[PDB]
């Protein structure tokens, strides 16, 4: 009952933590971004690799905390801060500044949230023109080995929702991810070697198991 | 107690006491009619795709790590089934694979024969990428090694990790068969079409991989033959392509 | 309207909660499912499959195929031990990385019965006898062929059968307090002229239908 | 009264939520609806309408009516190409700004069948033959009139019919991996004395009833 | 019909291949596998049988 597929896979986890400012002199530090896949979380990756094909919905919750920068200026009286969390489907426009037009496109779903309230949450369906996702692909992208374009799942972007000339602030977002209504096909053996990077199956050769003293050795009984 | 089987203009002979593994319980079949009714009409050759194709034999000696083939494109030069790979943009098929040995009662050894879907392989250099030639050579087998390999763009082919980063004693999770020279010398595996889409292009994707791996090495004594031959025969089943009209 | 009263626990984020969530893509009809062969409902379908045991896990051969081969030597040694181990899946090195061992290491409590198969990989001309013996948990391992005969055992003639099967009934987890298995030369191996002298045995392990697991946890391997 | 318990997600503003809201003008009866001709229930009613393709999108005439006219020249050229293009609505420049192309660019995944119509705009005295050929995705474009005859084609006599129709069945999206269409001079154009020498062809595109779209996004044109 | 006259201890495999009239004879073991063939294990069967359907003369 605890070994069913749902109870084994449907569990929440922190998969990305990022920081972003209201004012800066880099302009890439003004927003945070994440590409959705399940290959940079080493514990979820291994449980997912026991199968060849998967199908699930996604649920994402966001925990967001702010701070005034230790730069100099005190005595402030500020209202609570507002944030915008945008999801981009596969085949959507990507922003490059925080002032871009794509933060207003009608087909990118978006959430507006102010601090002090309950943590925000959105639910994404199975988004693929194929019939399942694949954890393993023995092919070419059209050319990269092992990468097929049916596994695109979208992106998430987060910014502040101030007006003009805002006050300096630093925020941190943590994303909690959970698959739901899961189905799996074609079981596989468990990964025996350590993972080396996030896109390949590359590995250094590993021992089959650890040694004992002799082929007869059994430890003394208590 | 010998059966004689004819497919097309091919004939082979097997023993009626054979044992057959149907991969996941599923026999091959046509995608029925109406996944994509209107402008996706398929066709089927059924001419000289249903016929036995026999590759060259491989030679099992005292130190043989193993062999592997990729499917398809192990058949890209095999008569009509290979012609259809160039004329058509999409296809699909199941297969029947026979593996046979020729040995005596004075030989000994043990083989695993396994069919692995999506057998994605690792590079010999951890921050490298695999080449297209090092993954397959068509109807010629690639070889596993008994120690860890080097060189650029090569599959890391140490046989204990099977090129996939797992323990080779655990490949029994896939459709497999054992050949113990003491008790049998043959193996039949029937594989259906397994993908996450109904059809696909047959040149830049390897549906599955056939592997043959000795777990107990060949042994003989005084004046027996010093090798044992292994033979592989393949019959495509229920092949189907996009219509051209 | 509708007088209402908030209880404790309101506006908290509980990582294991189960609530309905708003969809971010409501106007999107999903791809229907395909009937892919090889679907899985439960992890115990993976543990009920046999896998090869690395019984020969001694020094100098932890990275070769030899780790899986039990050596049977030539000549007359008709009371010596062939092999022996404690039956402890999950904890013991020889069972730890199998398909059954890898599953059990995701759970903090498990119990059931286990199946062991032995196969003789010699030439069809070789004959001889082995004695396979089982000691329950809390008993010492036998020291001779005679006291192994005085317990639970089977006599296995490889000129008649190429394989033997054992089913072990009382398996749980936590100088072990576990049962053990040992193998002894009853006669020695006899061959005609022109056959190889040495040979090998192989072990396969699996779980029987009554296997249960509890308290999903994190695995200690990645 | 009525013990109650607040869940996570309380007091958040989710940009795609769906809740009942209080009206600010409750005592205001609205103007009843009028039966205006031309009501729309679905965007696929816009894509099923023909629109003129700018097949002649070469240099020097991107801002004239000439962009829409395929030139048919005079004299004897009875194996030369007339035109050719890949069938890629949404991405390719010749299909990108039509009524079908403009819709498809609001969605990240789409698929269906397409209809192409060709019309001959010459004088009623002109006669001749064209060869219209279709290559599927993954095939190269034919290089001669003879190998275009060896594939799927239709022979179009403009002295008998002024228009031809084609329906293309396997259209999806992402050195293209798409099908193509080409046109060849089978005979050449023949006229009596006193008629214009040159003439033109026009292309119309539309969608067939089985067209589907998914994942609303933002368009890349404003 | 083909019959193997070796000792009862010998094992191995042969590949028996048939090419129709108008076809060239295969040059390798692999292209003989790509046509009509049977794989014959002499440790299991001592004899194999073939029936050829289109025979005429000049």
């Amino acid at each position: 009952s605890e070994s069913s597929i749902e109870n084994f896979l449907c569990r929440s986890a922190c998969v990305y933590m990022g920081e972003y400012h209201t004012t800066n002199t880099d302009t890439s530090k003004l927003f945070a971004s994440w590409t959705i896949n399940a290959r940079r979380m080493v514990q979820m990756r291994r449980k997912l690799e026991l199968f060849t094909y998967v199908r699930f919905d996604m649920e994402v919750t966001f925990v967001i905390t702010s701070k005034q920068d230790q730069g100099t200026q005190l005595g402030q009286d500020m209202p609570p801060l507002t944030h915008q969390i945008m999801y981009i489907p596969p085949g959507g426009p990507i922003p490059k500044s925080v002032t871009d037009y794509t933060w207003q496109t009608s087909t990118n779903p978006s959430i507006f949230w102010t601090e002090g309230n309950a943590p925000p949450r959105m639910s994404i369906p199975f988004i693929s023109i194929g019939n399942a996702y694949s954890n393993f692909y023995d092919g070419w992208s059209h050319g990269v080995y092992g990468y097929n374009t049916l596994n695109h799942m979208g992106q998430i972007y987060v910014r502040h929702v101030n007006g003009s000339s805002p006050l300096p602030m630093t925020s941190t977002v943590r994303m909690y991810f959970k698959p739901k209504h899961v189905k799996v096909w074609v079981p596989r053996p468990p990964r025996l070697c350590q993972y080396k990077n996030a896109s390949t199956v590359n590995f250094t050769p590993t021992n089959i198991t650890e040694k004992r003293q002799s082929i007869n050795y059994i430890p003394e009984t208590v | 107690r010998v059966r004689s089987i004819t497919l097309g203009n091919s004939t082979i002979t097997t023993q009626e006491s054979a044992n057959v593994v149907v991969a996941y319980g599923r026999w091959p079949e046509y995608l029925k009619d109406n996944e994509a009714t209107a402008e996706d009409q398929p066709t089927q050759p059924d001419v000289a795709t249903c016929r036995f194709y026999t590759l060259e034999s491989v030679t099992w000696e005292r130190d043989s790590p193993g062999w592997w083939w990729k499917f398809p494109d192990a058949l890209k030069d095999m008569g009509l089934f290979g012609q259809n790979m160039y004329y058509h943009y999409l296809g699909r098929a199941g297969y029947t694979i026979h593996v046979q040995c020729n040995a005596s009662k004075f030989h000994q050894g043990c083989l695993m024969v396994v069919c692995v879907p999506e057998a994605e392989m690792g590079c010999s250099q951890v921050d490298g990428t695999v080449n297209e030639h090092s993954l397959s050579e068509g109807e010629t087998a690639k070889k596993f090694a008994s120690t860890s390999t080097n060189g650029t763009n090569t599959v890391q082919s140490i046989v204990t990790n099977a090129g996939m980063g797992v323990g080779v004693g655990n490949l029994t999770i896939f459709p497999h068969q054992w050949i113990n020279l003491r008790t049998n010398n043959c193996a039949t595996i029937v594989m259906p079409y397994i993908n996450n889409v109904p059809m696909d292009n047959m040149f830049r994707h390897h549906n599955f991989t056939l592997m043959i791996i000795p777990f107990v090495p060949l042994d003989y004594s005084s004046d027996s033959s010093t090798y044992v031959p292994i033979t592989v025969t393949v019959a495509p089943m229920c092949a189907e392509y996009n219509g051209l009209r | 309207g509708l007088p209402v009263m908030n209880t404790p626990g309101s506006n908290q984020f509980l990582t294991s909660d189960d609530f309905q969530s708003p969809s971010a893509m409501p106007q999107f009809d999903v791809t229907p499912e395909l009937n892919i062969p090889g679907e899985v409902q439960n992890l115990m379908e993976i543990a009920e499959v046999d896998s090869v045991v690395p019984v020969n896990n001694v020094e100098g051969k932890l990275d070769t195929m030899e780790i899986y081969r039990i050596p049977v030597q030539s000549g007359n040694h008709q009371s010596s031990q062939v092999f022996g181990f404690q039956v402890q899946p999950g904890l013991d090195n020889v069972f730890k990385h199998t398909l059954l061992g890898e599953i059990l290491n995701y759970y903090a409590h498990w119990s059931g019965s286990i199946k062991l198969t032995f196969v003789f990989c010699g030439s069809a001309m070789a004959t001889g006898k082995f004695l396979l013996a089982y000691a329950p948990p809390g008993a010492n391992a036998p020291k001779s062929r005679k006291d192994a005969m005085l317990g639970t055992h089977i006599i296995w003639d490889v000129g008649l059968q190429s394989s033997c099967v054992l089913c072990i009934p009382w398996i749980s987890q936590t100088y072990t307090s576990a049962g053990n298995v040992t193998c002894w030369y009853q006669t020695g191996i006899v061959v005609p002229a022109g056959t190889p002298t040495s040979c090998s045995i192989m072990c396969f392990v699996s779980a029987c239908n009554d296997f249960s697991v509890r308290l999903l946890k994190d695995t200690p391997f990645i």
